[PDB]
């Protein structure tokens, strides 16, 4: 009789997975005229 | 003359009397209200010229 036995190696197998996300942000209104150069008063002719 | 309060919430040029305005004004006179507007490039324009009277 030996009774003797062996050793191994410590052997583990594990699934990772990292996951994310994605948001889209707007902002917007109806355009009521808008920054102007010059913001002047005026008398148009034809 | 006093500055006016460029309101972008309601989006109107306004103006509140006080009663310090009202002590260099005589109830009746017709007066005239005259709107000076002022953009970043500087110049000044007359936008409206109503006239008024504190009865």
């Amino acid at each position: 009789t030996r009774v003797h036995s062996y050793r191994g190696v410590l052997i583990i197998t594990d699934e990772l997975t990292v996951e994310a996300g994605s948001r889209v942000s707007l902002s917007g209104y109806v355009s009521d005229g808008g920054t102007s150069d010059v913001f002047t008063i005026c008398r148009l002719l034809d | 003359q006093s500055p006016m309060t460029v309101n972008k919430e309601s989006n109107r040029l306004e103006y509140i009397f006080s009663q310090n305005d009202y002590k260099v004004l005589v109830k009746g006179k017709v007066y005239d209200m005259i709107v000076n507007v002022v953009d970043e490039s500087g110049n000044h324009s007359t936008i409206l010229k109503q006239k008024v009277r504190f009865n």
